[PDB]
């Protein structure tokens, strides 16, 4: 196979055996970048939004039919906003985690770089290992990434055929990014993610509270109160 | 009438032809392998003679040498120098110091000198061709190219009539003008008519990311122009090479200085080139430097303006010679609708007409129809234009 | 799938031709009335070629083909109206109701009787009525007729008719381009026997259209520019009363009957010469036509314009003789002085400047054998009237210093200087001829025969040259006195110096070198009769080379001017004749392919040529037939000049893989010369190949084959950008592939090619097909670069003055009487078209458009516009008289 | 292989009889011709024992090497892995034509001799830019222009499906095609059209990628890529939003404008350089046309532009039949209402509308779409 380890003998460097495969440079890329792994078991408080994501990522992976059961296209561009500390990460790394994506976010480091290529003049080399990975997402934080978005959606608008490729921006104060990026023909969704009122820190007090040797009645409700709502952070 | 007896004859012989080949041996496509007839010199003979009496002589670089005998200051590549000597097959006369020799791997002596070091990517700047422009197809400007072929190949074709005056002809010169006036054109004439190195440089190709990388391609630049008996240099575009110097605060734009500094030493001063001469071409003239506008260096000012009315119905003779027409139209009269025009402008406009000749169904174009060009062109694309802040050159 | 409902014609002839035995015998209005019920709805629902896919026509014979085997042969009492609705029925859809063995029983059907007047229900329909059933008739009904039983029974009388209807039906229906269709009826119809056809369809020619001339015109002669012997020998004889009979184009005669001049018969472009001299008309298509006959394709035609109206237009001859070719030498008298050409170029060898600088130092090569390149600095560049005063020099203090070879040399460069020339090329000669020397005087006046070539008036029958001749006792006096003759007078047939050099082939002289190019000179005067000469040779041939076994100056000199005697003709005549001539010892044989195949220099015949490399493929050879396997390789030359792209490619696509590629030692040696023979011009795809071979000079074989190959490879005219591949194999020719046997030969090779900017035209294609000659004054030099010991002694009286019928270069000429028009021209690439839609598109070139006599190229075609409509000969032959008219507001 | 590319009788001639008849002769000739050597001389059997004889030359661990220079008299310096060169000889088994300075080889492993060429690998870079198959449907998916479509078929399309009508006229094809307008209007949607249509190799970057954040690396990559472009055939080179290298400065850029103004140097050099450029086409489209350097938009580097307005009503109701085409539309709706919602809407915009409708019947799990699907949905695409 190519891209294989083997083994060589010395005098004529006659091919001597197969090795093991060498490790996968996505695998070292997300074991250097380590995002928190995350599940619908630690959400608090977020359901309409997950049953808003649900409708965008989960339905073209398990009933890609079921839009050609009405005759339109899929989407491919989400847009998550809101304060920082308010899940984004965690979401967007579970829906992957749960529909089996592999979850690729991007960050225009330059130790990524050398398993990207040399030099990867564009962003567009890392599409080899996007289709390699086919069933994949790709993910980003908040001027570079959003011309970097825009590079990726004037490719997945009908010029790369492979589907189930799909693309995540997450910021907060949506007014101040590009209004070629905001042409309406682009952006398939956009989520709002509030802070949490005196239910959804309860309930993130209820997650997090887990993990503690506590002791019986702590009545949880008074410190939701007495927290005023700062973020889920 | 005999519809499979010339079928299977066609057939049997198109199939045979490989079931032939095969037979010869055309096969095999290769990973680099010549034709398998063409090698049958080194059949037995230079396998065994090419390879057994014949050894590596890896190439080194000279040091110095010293007096009173041969200890040659070797140097090699990554590894270690040495205190050589030379072989019987060299005198020790062109052994000279800074100099690649071809050294045997054992004893590690002296064998033949080599040609020096050229960096590739001037090598292939180098033109080894020529294009097709005759000097019939740029006019408009005839006394510029007279005054242009003067400088250019007069000393080149008859030395002796500059000799026998007793003057050392012009060496430099800059061409310039709007953009589209026939700059570029114009040098592809000169490239046609030459005959000597005709080595093109173009200014943005010497943009490099190193500190100083360019200058040393400017200088191996002007070693293989050195090592030449009559060469001819062209330049592009040398607003990207150099425009002034105007450093303030944080220092920007150093690495084009330098680059163009080292072209100026190159140009002037402490061993001339001799026999080298140079051709600039710009857009803007007025960002250059005064230094680089010096003459010594930039002889010949050439202006390229708008032709009168003369020349631009000569640009319509010249383009429009070759297309199926009408034959009773005037060009006179377009050329009085185009008072101010490049000939590339004329060469849309009689290729867009052509254009309009292939709309409906027509085969020679008429004079209504290059009236449906002219307003077109002229009119309808006069919002861009691309020529007045370039009359002033700025 | 729609079945049912509409099932008329799967029933209604599924029942009625079922019920036709059952109604034939006791019902007999049943028998005919469904019968013609049968007829007009298969006739009228299959005349349409819309439907194809007819409703009988795949549909009734799943029972009525056993109905018709057991209806037409099982009733036996077929009358004379029942044939007409039966055999008129049953005979449409047989080539498609029986199988792919119908061919032998098509007549099964028709045989019976063709239905009266057939075309009458094939009078809407193209192809599918009976013009594919026609076809099987020609292709196997009547080759096995007409294979011996030509002249016979309805086989042949009614097959002529109806073979003639259906061929009026092709130029009947539609005037498609389906009229291509008669070629191949006539021609597929009694392949041998044309004539016969010819016959059949030559005058429905006549009374068919004169715009229907042109096309199917031009594919016969398409199918005429190769081809078996007799159809050869047959469709050129009936090609030729096309434009004479049915159309009166006329002007294209001389230039295409010239293809029906040699094969056929001697007297019958003598008998088109009379149909030349009869169309009486004016001068311009008359003038137009004769002005060929001199100096483009063929001479011996200045007796045969001596008539009794000896006033201007038969005093014409006098014009043809040497007043065009007095045009020809205006040409650079003044359309060259006025373009370019100085009076001294010379600045080639001045482009040999740049090695004493190109690494290292120069001033080095210093040999003799520059000088004899150098001399060719004064011979090449001075070519078509570029005269020298005191420029000679450098033959002038070389002609008086050593190299006696380059006595004879530089006094024949004087002959390459003064070209098609009469008026002072014999006072030229005379300030440098009286030196007192064998060679000087040999050179000079070995030159005298090449200033006056084309001319043939009174310069030497027996004045200049046979004073030459008759002081020999010696060297060149005896031998450049016979070459110059025969050079000039080469184009001539006259009988009596032919007589004056046959006592010396009778002369059986030890002067080999004379007596070898004496068979070199008497063989470029005839190419027919005068068996007498083959009589000369043969005999000094036994007297001579039987008792000794040595060197090709035999084998290369004395049966090339047999081949000579008798080239061109594909009647395999004299093969017998001089193959039985000289029955010997294969040293001897080695003539055996010389007569053989110098007949065949451009036709269709390569059953010979599988009786040429089959004989002697490789056999190992120990040092025994090389020359014999080299000389039947240099029969591989021709066939494929002008075969129009047919070997060519089957030459680069063979020999590369032959003999260069997997050879010993005739492509080792010699087999290189194909491309040297084969052509003039040029293209990178062996332009490119042979620099493989060449570059890579391989000095472990006798590399003077490569060394050969080196100036013959730049043995191509028409110059080009070559001046890298050659100054660069001569600037590592500075150093390596030494100047002491090739000083001459790598300037002779630059020179070669652009010797001036013009004169080239030396390709025997002169248009398309013309031969032109030269087949007699281009091939004794590749037979005479065998190997060596030429290069500085024998073959220095070749190596110069070989080729000389260089026919100019242009087409583009007025000729207007006062010579006033310039041009209206407009110059492209050679044509496609073969047969398209209406005005067909003839080329793709326009990008050039000129009105003045500037340069030709190899692939061009050339036509104009103005409505100047040039009228005159209409295709090709570079003298249009350029007439207009105007009838067109 | 390239043996006789004559087939113009195009019929049953006894031309095309005996142009294989002889051909026939010819090729029988060269078979029989060989079969005396495969019989007379097994010495050297030349499929298998020269060949053989070949891998008897060249060791089994084969060295890649560089080429920098060329000696013709098959010697030269090459340079090795490490970078410690040599002055190795070369062959004959080595095919004297594919060498050129700067490509890899094989050497021997012993003498480092040269032992052959490398036909080296692909893919750094062009099949990063290289559209691999047909994008999208086909001109009937655009609708309502008709006019600049046979505009971009005129300039583009013809030229290459009919190279005849150029030759009759005299002339050449306009050489440089533009696009313009206000965003979202179909420029890049007619490029999916093209990219569908024609048959030659297609190529598209968009113009903000010419940037880059080492020095030079910009017209470098300016310069290998018009290579890639001409080196293959006769190819179409697409620019997307090239007034993104004028409009928006990256810190990544190290330069300043003053390097991004050096690459529309090259830039400018390589739409008209001296040298002979090819069969390469060249569409550009951006909405800012105002913006950029008009020595680039001069004729004779860019011939044809082409402006694309705010489509009409008419062609509105077109583009509202054509994106709900193949979906269950409930009467409910009229797109009359739809379309004077929005005074200057774009295709864009219909498109959204229609598919966050079409999300609106996938909210309620529905197949057909109602009004109020419609008029909520111009309130989530239209107002925020
Ligand atoms: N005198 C002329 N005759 C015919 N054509 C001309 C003439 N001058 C200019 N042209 C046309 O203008 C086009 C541009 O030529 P050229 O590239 O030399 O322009 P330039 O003056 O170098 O400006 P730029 O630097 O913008 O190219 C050419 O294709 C040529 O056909
Ligand atoms: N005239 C039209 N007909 C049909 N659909 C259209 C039309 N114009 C735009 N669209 C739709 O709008 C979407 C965007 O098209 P496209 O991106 O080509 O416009 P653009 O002008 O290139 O936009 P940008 O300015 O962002 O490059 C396409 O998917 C297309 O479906
Ligand atoms: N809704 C939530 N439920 C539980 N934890 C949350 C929630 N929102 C944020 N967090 C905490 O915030 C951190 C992740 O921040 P996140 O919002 O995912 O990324 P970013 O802050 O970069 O947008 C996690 O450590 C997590 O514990
Ligand atoms: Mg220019
Ligand atoms: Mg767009």
């Amino acid at each position: 196979t190519p891209n294989c380890r083997v083994a060589l003998r010395n005098d004529s460097y006659t091919l001597h055996k197969i090795l093991p495969n060498k490790v996968d440079p996505l695998v070292s890329l997300m074991m250097v970048e380590k995002v928190p792994d995350s599940t619908y078991e630690m959400i608090g408080g977020l359901d309409k939004q997950i049953k808003e994501i649900k409708e965008v990522i989960e339905l073209p992976v398990k009933h890609p039919e079921l839009f050609e059961a009405l005759g339109i296209a899929q989407p491919k561009g989400v847009l998550l906003y809101g304060p920082p500390g308010t899940g984004k990460t965690l979401l967007a790394r579970a829906v992957a985690h749960h529909t089996d994506c592999t979850f690729i976010r991007v960050s225009g480091s330059e130790l990524v770089q050398k398993f990207i290529g040399e030099g990867a003049r564009m962003v567009r080399e890392l599409f080899v290992m996007a289709r390699e990975h086919a069933p994949s997402i790709i993910f980003m934080d908040e001027s570079e990434v959003q011309r970097t978005m825009l590079e990726l959606l004037n490719q997945l608008d009908g010029f790369e055929a492979t589907k189930n490729i799909k693309v995540i921006m997450a910021t907060n104060r949506i007014d101040i990014l590009d209004s070629a990026l905001l042409r309406p023909g682009r952006i398939d969704r956009k989520i709002e993610f509030p802070p949490p009122n005196e239910e959804a820190r309860l309930d993130i007090l209820k997650i997090h509270s887990r993990k503690m040797n506590l002791t019986r009645g702590i009545n949880l409700r008074k410190i939701a109160e007495l927290m005023p709502g700062a973020s889920g952070a | 009438t005999y519809s499979r007896q010339i079928k299977q004859v066609e057939d049997d012989i198109q199939q045979l032809l490989k079931k032939i080949n095969e037979l010869t041996g055309i096969k095999e496509s290769d990973t680099g392998l010549a034709p398998p007839a063409l090698w049958d010199l080194a059949a037995d003979k230079q396998t065994l003679q090419s390879e057994q009496p014949l050894q590596v002589a890896r190439c080194t670089k000279i040091i110095n040498a010293d007096s009173e005998d041969p200890k040659y200051i070797i140097n090699v590549k990554q590894f270690a120098k040495f205190v050589v000597d030379l072989s019987d097959q060299v005198a020790p006369t062109d052994i000279e110091e800074g100099m690649r020799v071809g050294v045997d791997r054992n004893k590690y002596q002296i064998h033949i000198p080599l040609p020096p070091k050229i960096d590739p990517t001037v090598t292939m700047m180098q033109v080894e061709e020529k294009p097709d422009v005759t000097y019939s197809d740029v006019g408009g400007c005839k006394e510029q190219i007279e005054k242009l072929r003067e400088v250019v190949e007069t000393p080149l074709l008859h030395p002796e009539r500059f000799v026998n005056l007793g003057i050392e002809p012009p060496k430099g010169v800059l061409l310039f003008g709007p953009p589209g006036t026939g700059k570029t054109l114009c040098a592809r004439a000169v490239a046609n008519r030459t005959d000597a190195c005709f080595i093109r440089v173009i200014g943005s190709e010497l943009v490099q990311k190193y500190v100083g990388e360019g200058a040393r391609m400017v200088r191996e630049l002007f070693e293989m122009a050195r090592t030449k008996k009559a060469c001819l240099i062209f330049f592009d575009e040398i607003d990207a090479i150099g425009g002034a110097r105007f450093d303030d605060g944080a220092g920007g734009d150093n690495e084009v200085q330098r680059t163009m500094l080292e072209l100026i030493n190159q140009l002037d001063g402490f061993d001339p080139r001799g026999n080298i001469k140079v051709l600039m071409a710009t857009n803007r003239p007025d960002t250059l430097d005064p230094a680089l506008m010096r003459p010594g260096r930039l002889d010949r000012k050439i202006e390229f303006s708008l032709p009168d009315l003369e020349g631009r119905t000569h640009i319509f003779k010249i383009h429009a010679r070759s297309m199926s027409v009408e034959r009773d139209i005037r060009f006179e009269l377009l050329a009085r609708l185009c008072p101010n025009s490049t000939g590339a402008e004329i060469r849309s406009v009689c290729t867009e007409a052509g254009m309009f000749a292939i709309r409906a169904r027509r085969k020679i174009a008429t004079e209504k129809d290059f009236l449906e060009a002219v307003n077109k062109v002229i009119k309808s694309y006069a919002k861009f234009s691309a020529t007045p802040r370039y009359m002033t050159y700025n | 799938m729609e079945e049912g409902g509409r099932d008329k014609a799967p029933v209604q002839p599924q029942q009625s031709p079922a019920a036709a035995p059952g109604g034939t015998d006791e019902k007999p209005s049943g028998k005919e009335r469904r019968d013609a019920g049968d007829k007009d709805k298969e006739q009228e629902l299959s005349e349409e070629d819309k439907q194809l896919q007819d409703e009988l026509e795949m549909l009734v014979e799943r029972l009525g083909e056993k109905d018709t085997s057991l209806y037409r042969p099982a009733l036996e009492e077929l009358r004379r109206q029942i044939r007409s609705s039966t055999t008129s029925m049953t005979s449409v859809p047989k080539p498609l109701k029986f199988l792919r063995p119908h061919y032998g029983k098509l007549k099964e059907i028709y045989e019976n009787m063709a239905p009266g007047e057939n075309k009458r229900f094939a009078a809407d329909i193209i192809s599918v009525l009976a013009m594919t059933m026609s076809g099987e008739r020609e292709c196997l009904k009547y080759r096995l007729v007409g294979s011996q039983e030509e002249l016979a029974s309805w086989g042949h009388e009614y097959v002529r008719h109806l073979a003639g209807e259906v061929a009026k039906e092709w130029q009947e229906l539609d005037d498609a381009e389906k009229v291509q269709r008669e070629p191949l009826l006539t021609l597929v119809k009694e392949i041998v026997p044309y004539n016969m056809a010819h016959n059949a369809e030559h005058e429905a020619c006549d009374l068919l259209m004169e715009i229907e001339q042109v096309d199917m015109l031009e594919k016969d002669i398409d199918e005429n520019a190769y081809a078996k012997v007799c159809l050869y020998l047959t469709s050129c004889v009936n090609y030729v009363p096309e434009p004479e009979n049915s159309a009166l184009l006329r002007c294209a005669l001389g230039v295409f009957r010239k293809f029906s001049r040699f094969p056929e018969a001697l007297r019958l472009a003598l008998m088109l010469n009379d149909m030349e001299l009869v169309e009486d008309i004016f001068t311009s298509c008359k003038d137009v036509v004769v002005q060929k006959q001199m100096a483009f394709m063929l001479g011996r035609h200045g007796v045969f314009l001596e008539l009794s109206e000896d006033v201007e237009e038969y005093e014409d001859l006098t014009e043809i003789m040497s007043n065009v070719q007095l045009n020809s030498n205006f040409l650079a008298l003044a359309r060259e002085l006025d373009i370019m050409e100085p009076k001294v170029p010379d600045d080639i060898y001045k482009t040999h400047l740049e090695n004493n600088r190109f690494g290292g130092s120069g001033s080095q090569v210093d040999s003799a054998r520059m000088n004899l390149a150098s001399s060719f600095v004064n011979g090449f560049v001075n070519a078509a009237f570029g005269q020298d005063k005191l420029l000679t020099d450098d033959g002038n203090k070389w002609l008086y210093k050593n190299k006696d070879h380059g006595m004879l040399s530089a006094a024949a460069s004087l002959g390459m200087i003064l070209l098609w020339d009469v008026d002072g090329g014999l006072t030229q000669i005379d300030k440098y001829l009286y030196s007192s020397e064998d060679y000087i005087k040999s050179g000079a006046l070995l030159a005298c025969g090449i200033v006056n070539s084309g001319v043939r008036n009174e310069c030497d029958p027996a004045l200049a040259l046979l004073s030459d001749y008759v002081l020999h006792n010696s060297n060149t006096m005896r031998l450049g006195s016979i070459f110059g003759l025969g050079l000039a007078y080469a184009g001539s047939n006259r009988e009596d110096v032919l007589t004056l050099l046959l006592p010396v082939m009778g002369d059986s002289k030890s002067s080999m070198e004379v007596a070898g190019v004496t068979a070199l000179a008497c063989g470029m005067i005839a190419v027919g009769s005068c068996n007498g000469d083959v009589t000369s040779t043969i005999l000094q041939t036994i007297m001579e080379k039987s008792e000794t076994e040595l060197k090709d100056t035999y084998a290369r000199w004395l049966p090339l001017g047999l081949g000579l005697n008798h080239l061109g003709k594909g009647e395999a005549i004299e093969a017998i004749l001089a193959a039985l001539e000289v029955v010997s010892e294969p040293f001897r044989s080695f003539a055996n392919t010389l007569v053989d195949v110098c007949a065949y220099a451009g036709s269709g015949n390569v059953l010979k040529v599988q009786q040429l490399l089959h004989i002697c493929s490789e056999h190992f050879d120990s040092k025994e037939k090389e020359e014999d396997k080299d000389k039947k390789e240099k029969k591989d030359k021709d066939k494929k000049e002008a075969p129009a792209d047919m070997g060519a490619h089957q030459g680069v696509a063979v020999l590369g893989i032959a003999l260069i590629a997997m050879g010993e030692e005739i492509g080792a040696e010699m087999a290189l010369r194909t491309f040297g023979h084969l052509l003039r011009y040029g293209e990178p795809t062996l332009r490119r190949a042979v620099p493989l071979a060449l570059a890579l000079i391989s000095v472990s074989n006798p590399r003077l084959n490569i060394l050969d190959t080196l100036s013959k490879f730049s043995h191509d005219a028409d110059p080009e950008v070559s001046y890298n591949s050659i100054f660069a194999m001569g600037m590592v020719g500075s150093g390596t592939n030494n100047a002491r046997l090739a000083a001459m030969l790598r300037q002779l090779a630059q020179y070669h090619a652009k010797d001036p900017n013009n004169l080239f035209m030396v390709r025997l294609a002169q248009g398309l097909t013309h031969l032109g000659k030269g087949t007699l004054t281009l091939c004794p030099y590749h037979s005479d670069r065998q190997l060596m010991s030429q290069v500085a002694v024998a073959g220095l009286l070749t190596v110069l003055v070989s080729f000389l019928d260089v026919r100019n270069i242009i087409l583009g000429k007025s000729h207007y009487v006062l010579y006033g028009l310039v041009a209206a021209m407009q110059p492209r690439m050679l044509v496609t078209f073969d047969e398209e839609l209406r005005p067909l598109p003839v080329s793709v070139r326009v990008g050039q458009a000129v009105d003045v006599v500037g340069q030709a190229g190899k692939p061009k075609t050339i036509t104009g516009f103005q409505t100047h409509t040039t009228p005159v000969l209409l295709a090709h032959g570079e003298r249009a008289e350029l007439a207009t008219e105007e009838f067109l507001p | 292989a390239s043996k006789l590319p004559l087939v113009t009788p195009h019929t049953q001639c006894r031309l095309k009889l005996l142009k294989l008849e002889r051909i026939k002769d010819y090729l029988l000739m060269e078979e029989e011709f060989i079969r005396n050597q495969e019989q007379m001389k097994p010495l050297e059997e030349k499929q298998e024992e020269e060949r053989s004889k070949v891998d008897d030359l060249r060791g089994t661990p084969m060295s890649v090497g560089t080429l920098e220079e060329i000696i013709d008299d098959n010697h030269a310096i090459v340079s090795t892995s490490v970078g410690s060169e040599h002055y190795v000889s070369i062959l004959s088994f080595v095919d004297k034509d594919l060498l050129e300075p700067g490509c890899s080889v094989l050497l021997n492993h012993k003498v480092h001799a040269v032992i052959g060429v490398l036909m080296d690998d692909t893919d750094p870079l062009v099949t990063v830019m290289k559209v691999e198959k047909a994008p999208q449907e086909t001109y009937a998916d655009i609708g309502g222009l008709d006019n600049q479509i046979q505009e971009i078929k005129e300039s583009v399309e013809l030229p290459l499906t009919h190279p005849e009508y150029y030759e009759e006229m005299g002339i050449k094809p306009p050489k440089g095609v533009i696009l313009y307008g206000p965003p979202g209007t179909g420029k890049t949607l007619l490029a999916k059209a093209v990219a569908n249509q024609t048959s030659a190799t297609f190529l598209r970057v968009v113009g903000s990628e010419l940037i880059q954040k080492y020095l030079g690396d910009g017209p470098k990559l300016v310069r290998e890529l018009f290579r890639v472009a001409e080196e293959h055939a006769p190819s179409i080179v697409f620019i997307d939003e090239i007034d993104a290298i004028g409009t928006k400065r990256y810190d990544s850029n190290s330069g300043g404008e003053r390097e991004i103004q050096r690459t529309m140097l090259e830039l400018l050099n390589q739409l008209d350089g001296f040298d002979s450029r090819g069969d390469v086409k060249v569409i550009m489209a951006t909405n800012r046309i105002e913006t950029l350097d008009p020595a680039l938009i001069r004729p004779g580097r860019i011939d044809r532009k082409i402006e694309f307005p705010l489509p009409d009503e008419k062609t509105k109701k077109r583009i509202f039949q054509i994106h709900t085409s193949r979906m269950t539309l409930a009467d409910d709706v009229t797109l009359d209402d739809l379309i004077m919602a929005k005074d200057d809407l774009s295709g864009a915009d219909i498109k959204a509308i229609c598919t966050e409708a079409g999300l609106m019947a996938l909210r309620e799990r529905r197949m057909k779409v109602t009004n109020e699907d419609f008029k909520k949905s111009k309130e989530n695409v239209l107002y925020k």
